[PDB]
């Protein structure tokens, strides 16, 4: 996240970090004690991924971290990296052992398709992650967050030479200086509704992070809610 | 009183019901409160809530 601020411990308790050959290569959100939702491009070539919930400072041991291994990866059935790495860019991770829910490890709420879409229409969401803090710069140590406004479709299409489909949205600032960046992909875009946060997007991709005239691209979660609820149901 | 106006005063979800009334509801882990609008936690760590002191 470029132009964000340090989160306080427990401020985004649904946030997870994905670690592999490099740390904090992507983010994720807690659906429930056994399931994480992330971007499919983060987990396509299934290397040994470690999920860390309750994380704050990725370089310090702070006692709230819960590390888990991934036993199953479910990309969306329409995901096909040979066609486009970034279309239908959503996946579910099944954890080896359930997380222990507490004030630092709490799921994100997921509304039905209709309300997920209404919440996105509020026009302002929070994104968070350990991604780069400048374009081509270092990864964050402390979790970063930023409030991002929804950007209209036409503006979004004019901003990039790549195609943006209706299951994706743009968010950011016309002036630059504030945006998601590499390493944040897979993390949450959430909308606060009277003090309760709902998952409204998945951080997907971007080009020159925070450059004026560029915007972060996100997966619209409303399109995938029924699939998430069915696949992650514990009963 | 409809779900189109201020979400029927429902804190989370709203459904239009008989005789120009609405029925509010909440996500998993919350209970609809006695005031018929608010959502109260019904589990120790309900989703989407910040419980650590900020
Ligand atoms: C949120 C966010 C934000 C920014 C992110 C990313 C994520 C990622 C990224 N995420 N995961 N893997 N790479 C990158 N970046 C910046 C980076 N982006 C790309 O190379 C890139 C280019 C094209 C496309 N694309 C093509 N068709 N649809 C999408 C996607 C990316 Cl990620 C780049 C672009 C120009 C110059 C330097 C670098 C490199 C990779
Ligand atoms: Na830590």
């Amino acid at each position: 996240v470029v132009g964000g601020e340090d989160a306080k411990p427990g401020q985004f308790p649904w946030q997870v970090v994905l670690n592999g050959k490099v740390d904090a290569f992507c983010g994720g959100s807690i659906v429930n004690e056994k399931w994480i939702v992330t971007a499919a491009h983060c987990v396509e070539t299934g290397v040994k991924i470690t999920v860390v919930a309750g994380e704050h400072n990725i370089e310090e041991t702070e006692h709230t971290e819960q590390k888990r291994n991934v036993i199953r990866i479910i990309p969306h059935h329409n995901y096909n990296a040979a066609i486009n790495k970034y279309n239908h860019d959503i996946a579910l991770l099944e954890l080896d052992e359930p997380l222990v829910l507490n004030s630092y490890v709490t799921p994100i709420c997921i509304a039905d398709k209709e309300y997920t879409n209404i919440f996105l229409k509020f026009g302002s969401g929070y994104v968070s992650g350990w991604g780069r803090v400048f374009h081509k710069g270092a990864s964050a140590l402390v979790l970063q967050y930023l409030r991002v406004p929804l950007v209209d479709r036409a503006t979004c299409l004019r901003s990039t030479k790549f195609t943006i489909y209706n299951n994706m949205f743009c968010a950011g600032f016309h002036e630059g200086g504030r945006d998601s960046c590499q390493g944040d992909s897979g993390g949450p875009h959430v909308t606060e509704v009277e003090g309760t946060s709902f998952l409204t997007g998945i951080i997907s991709w971007g080009e020159e992070c925070a450059m004026k005239g560029k915007y972060g691209i996100y997966t619209k979660v409303s399109r995938y809610v029924n699939w998430i609820k069915e696949k992650t149901k514990l009963t | 009183v409809t779900c189109n106006i201020k979400n029927g005063r429902c804190e989370q979800f709203c459904k239009n019901s008989a005789d120009n009334k609405v029925v509010c509801s909440c996500t998993e882990g919350y209970r609809l409160a006695e005031n018929q609008k608010s959502c109260e936690p019904a589990v120790p760590f309900p989703c989407g809530r910040v419980s650590v002191s900020q």
